[PDB]
RNA sequence: CCCGGUGUCUUGGGUG
C-alpha cells in the first residue's frame, strides 16, 4: 500500500540526508519617551512571570552564542518590559519551539529603521531519514 | 571436507570458489564479513575551530567515513568494556587535523593525508589513514579559501557494522552459484526463448552445461559457491576472510557455553 | 544541588567520553542533555 | 526521537539472559529456545545443520519482528535423544567445519602470495 | 555539495577519485571510458561520480564573513 | 499507556461507523502508528502520508 | 566582555550594553557574535 | 514556601 523499504546502510553513508535551518527574529519596542524594552539576561529577583525553561545559555549581552546546542523551551533571546505604576519588569523572552533541537549557527545584531536594537538567531539541525518520512519519484 | 580454490587474488579483493558446504554456511559467511568483522573508525570529533563554508556536522560526518588501518584491532578492547575512567591508550586512537590557507588567491584542498596520529595503543599498527601509494593525497574532506581555517580533534574507536555502516570492512560481496540453473531454483522470464534472452554468468565456463536428454536430479544440492570479497583497505582481503570465520566461531562457542552452564 | 546546568563528561558505559548538560537532578538518576544526539538520557551518578 | 540505540542489537542487558529454554509440554520431548540479541546469521546456520541429523524430527525458527533483534527456535527430537544435547552436537560440528575451512584457506593463500 | 566519501549503495570508496576524473576529461576521454580507467565497474559506483554536481566551487566565491 | 490497553482509533473523514474501531495497544520504537494491513480498507487508509 | 565581528572588515572587538551598534573600523551596522568558548562534540554519524 | 501561565481576528499556499 505504497510504502517502501529503505536500505539502512545507505542512510548511514548519507543518502537523502538534509540540513534544516530556522531563524528567529526579535526587536525592542518603544512604549514612551524613555520607556523601551531591553535585551539582558533577566535576574529572577527583579523580573516577574519568568518562563519555566533554563536561562543558563544566555551570555551577558542577552544573546546566546553560536555553537551552543539548544533544546525545546530553552530561552535564546532574553528581553524584558517594565511594568507601569522596585520589582518592575516583565519577561518578554523568546523560547525555542518545543518540538525542535539543534545548534545555534549565527547571530545577527543590528538596528532597525527606528533605531532600536534588532537581533536574528539562526538555528541549524540535521534531519536524517527515518520511518515515516516521505519520498517520491 | 570443505574445499577452497582461489581463482584470483590481490591486496584488496579475493575471488574464490567455496565448495562442499551448505548454502546456509556460505550465506552466513557473507553476512558475517559485512556486518560483524570489527574495524576501527572515527566516532567523536571535537571541533575547536571551523570557519569553512561547510557545516560542522557535515565535516564530522565525512570524517566518520574515512577508512583506517585496522590490522591489530583484535587485541584492542571496546570502549564499553574498559575499566578505565573516560578514554585512555587502550581503548581509543586520537587523531588531529589542522589546515589553513594563507594568501588572497587560490584554494587549499584539505585531504585525508593531513590526518596526523597523535596517540594510540603501543606498537599496534592501528589508527593509520588508508593510502594507495605514497604520493596519493587520498580522500577530499573540505576546501578552504583565504582566512578560512579548520582545526579538529578526532577520537577513533573500535566498532562493528551492526551499529553504523562506517565500521563495515567490506563494500560489495559478489556471490553466485549454479550458473546453468541445473537445480531449477529460478524459473526464467522470457518473451520468446529463455536461453537466448538471458546473459551468461561470468562463471559459465567453469561448469559444464546440462545435457538436453539428461534426467532431472531431484537429489542434487547446491555445492559450489563462487564469491569475491572486496575491501576498502581498512583490512586486507585475506584478513577479512580469516576473521569472518574466526568471529563466527566465537558466536557459536558462546551459544555452546550457555547451554552447559544453564543446567 | 550545585550540579545542575554545569557541563559534564561521562566516564563509564556506552556514552563514555560524551559532553552533556545536567537538565534535571532529582536524585541518584540524573538527566543529561547529551550534546550529540537530540535526547536527554537517564543516567546514574556514579557515571 | 523514538529511534532505539543501534548498539542494543548485540549488547545484552544485565537482567536478560542470552538464551532461554522452556518446554512445550503439549507434545513429548519438545523445547522452545529463545535467543536474545541474535539474527538470521546465527539462526539459519544452526537450522540447516540440525535438519540433516537423523534424530531431529522437527526444527524451525522465526524472527518475529525485525525491529527487535531476537528469534525463537523450536526443536523436537525422538524419544531416545534429548533436544538440548542434540543442539550441542550441532554446534560442535559447525565449529569443527569452520576450523577445517579456515585451515584450508590459509594453506591455499600462501601458494598464491 | 562535495563528492561523497562512499558509494551509497555498495560502500566502495569513491571520494579519492574526483580529482583524477576531472583531469581525464581535459585529456578528451569520454565519461564512460574515464570511469572504466578508474576501475569503477558496478553501475552503483558509476552513478556517484558521473552524476555528482560540485556546488562547493560556487559557495567558496562568497567572501569569508570573518 | 501499556500493553493490551484498548484505545479508539480514527481516520478522518469518518463516513461510516467502521471509521472508529477499538484496537489493542502494542508499544513499539519509531514514530509512526502501525496497523495490520487488513484494516486499511474500512478506514479507506493508505500509507502515502 | 563579549566578542563580536564586523560584517565588512572582520575586525574583532567587544561591546558592553551602553555603546551603539556599529563597527569601530568602518562604521558598518551589521555585526555578528563570535563563536562560544565551549568545546563542541559531534558523533560523526 | 508551596501553586505558576499568554494571545485574538483575517489573508495566501500545501496536505489527505
Ligand atoms: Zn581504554
Ligand atoms: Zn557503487
Ligand atoms: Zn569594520
Amino acid at each position: 500500500e505504497d510504502s517502501m523499504i529503505m536500505n539502512q546502510s545507505s542512510i548511514d553513508r548519507g543518502l537523502f540526508r538534509s540540513l534544516f535551518f530556522r531563524s528567529y527574529m526579535d526587536q525592542e519596542k518603544r512604549f514612551g519617551i524613555s520607556i523601551v524594552e531591553e535585551f539582558e539576561k533577566p535576574t529572577r529577583a527583579t523580573t516577574l512571570r519568568l518562563k519555566h525553561g533554563t536561562y543558563e545559555k544566555l551570555d551577558e549581552d542577552g544573546l546566546i552564542a553560536p555553537g551552543v546546542r539548544v533544546s525545546g523551551d530553552d530561552i535564546i533571546i532574553g528581553k524584558t518590559t517594565p511594568i507601569p505604576p522596585y520589582h518592575t519588569k516583565r519577561d518578554a523572552s523568546t523560547p525555542l519551539r518545543s518540538t525542535e533541537n539543534g545548534i545555534v549557527d549565527q547571530v545577527l545584531l543590528t538596528t532597525n529603521q527606528e533605531g532600536l536594537k534588532f537581533v536574528k538567531v539562526r538555528m541549524r539541525t540535521t534531519k536524517v531519514p527515518q520511518i515515516g518520512d516521505k519520498f517520491a519519484s | 571436507e570443505p574445499k577452497v580454490n582461489i581463482i584470483n587474488a590481490q591486496d584488496d579483493e579475493v575471488e574464490l570458489m567455496l565448495s562442499d558446504v551448505n548454502l546456509s554456511l556460505a550465506n552466513s559467511l557473507r553476512r558475517t564479513m559485512l556486518a560483524e568483522v570489527p574495524t576501527l573508525a572515527i566516532d567523536l570529533v571535537e571541533i575547536k575551530m571551523n570557519t569553512s563554508v561547510l557545516a560542522d556536522e557535515f565535516i564530522s560526518h565525512r570524517l566518520g567515513l574515512i577508512p583506517l588501518v585496522s590490522e591489530d584491532v583484535e587485541e584492542m578492547k571496546y570502549s564499553r568494556d574498559c575499566t578505565c575512567e573516560d578514554y585512555c591508550d587502550e581503548c581509543s586512537v586520537v587523531l588531529e587535523l589542522s589546515a589553513r590557507h594563507e594568501g588572497e588567491e587560490g584554494t587549499t584542498d584539505v585531504y585525508s593525508s593531513s590526518l596526523i596520529k597523535v596517540s594510540g595503543p603501543g606498537n599496534l599498527n592501528v589508527g593509520e589513514p588508508v593510502r594507495r601509494d605514497d604520493y596519493d593525497q587520498g580522500i577530499l574532506l573540505c576546501k578552504l579559501r583565504n582566512h578560512q581555517e579548520l582545526n579538529i580533534r578526532c577520537i577513533a574507536k573500535k566498532g562493528i557494522a551492526k551499529e553504523h555502516a562506517k565500521w563495515s570492512p567490506c563494500s560489495a560481496i559478489a556471490f553466485e552459484y549454479d550458473p546453468h540453473n541445473k537445480l531449477k531454483h529460478t524459473d526464467f522470464w522470457f518473451e520468446v526463448d529463455a536461453k537466448k534472452e538471458w546473459p551468461d554468468s561470468k562463471y559459465a565456463t567453469w561448469e559444464e552445461p546440462p545435457k538436453p536428454g539428461e534426467v532431472f536430479d531431484y537429489k542434487a544440492k547446491p555445492n559450489r559457491f563462487y564469491m569475491t570479497v572486496e575491501t576498502t583497505g581498512s583490512l586486507k582481503a585475506n584478513q577479512v576472510f580469516s576473521r569472518g570465520i574466526k568471529t563466527l566461531q566465537e558466536k557459536l562457542a558462546n551459544v555452546l557455553f550457555e547451554l552447559e552452564n544453564s543446567r | 544541588d550545585p550540579t545542575l546546568n554545569k557541563t559534564v563528561k561521562i566516564r563509564q558505559g556506552g556514552y563514555k567520553g560524551k559532553i552533556g548538560i545536567v537538565k534535571e537532578a532529582n536524585g541518584d538518576r540524573f538527566r543529561v542533555e547529551l550534546h550529540n544526539p537530540n535526547k536527554t538520557i537517564p543516567i546514574p551518578c556514579s557515571f | 526521537m523514538n529511534a532505539p540505540d543501534r548498539f542494543e542489537l548485540f549488547i545484552l542487558p544485565d537482567d536478560v539472559p542470552k538464551l532461554k529454554i522452556t518446554p512445550d509440554s503439549r507434545v513429548p520431548n519438545c523445547i522452545i529456545i529463545k535467543f536474545e540479541r541474535e539474527d538470521h546469521t546465527l539462526a539459519n546456520l544452526l537450522r540447516e545443520e540440525l535438519a540433516l541429523y537423523p534424530d531431529v524430527t522437527f526444527v524451525a525458527y522465526k524472527v518475529e519482528h525485525p525491529l527487535f533483534a531476537n528469534f525463537v527456535m523450536r526443536l523436537q527430537t525422538e524419544e531416545g535423544t534429548r533436544p538440548k544435547q542434540a543442539l550441542e552436537r550441532a554446534c560442535a560440528s559447525i565449529i569443527n567445519k569452520l576450523k577445517t575451512l579456515d585451515h584450508k584457506f590459509n594453506e591455499e593463500w600462501n601458494i598464491k602470495n | 555539495m562535495i563528492i561523497p566519501v562512499r558509494c551509497f549503495s555498495c560502500g566502495k570508496v569513491v571520494g579519492d577519485k574526483w580529482d583524477a576524473y576531472l583531469r581525464l576529461l581535459e585529456e578528451g576521454k569520454q565519461e564512460g571510458d574515464a570511469l572504466d580507467e578508474l576501475k569503477l565497474k558496478r553501475y552503483c559506483c558509476r552513478r556517484m561520480v558521473l552524476t555528482h554536481v560540485d556546488l562547493i566551487e560556487k559557495f567558496l566565491r562568497y567572501n569569508p564573513l570573518e | 499507556l501499556m500493553d493490551d490497553d484498548p484505545v479508539l482509533f480514527n481516520r478522518q473523514p469518518s463516513l461510516h461507523k467502521m471509521s472508529m474501531m477499538a484496537h489493542r495497544v502494542k508499544v513499539m520504537p519509531y514514530s509512526t502508528f502501525r496497523l495490520n494491513l487488513s484494516v486499511t480498507s474500512p478506514y479507506n487508509a493508505d500509507f502515502d502520508g | 566582555g563579549v566578542k563580536y565581528t564586523c560584517g565588512a572588515c572582520a575586525h574583532n572587538f567587544s561591546l558592553n550594553k551602553s555603546d551603539p551598534v556599529r563597527c569601530k573600523e568602518c562604521g558598518h551596522r551589521v555585526i555578528y557574535k563570535a563563536r562560544t568558548k565551549r568545546m563542541i562534540q559531534f558523533d560523526a554519524r
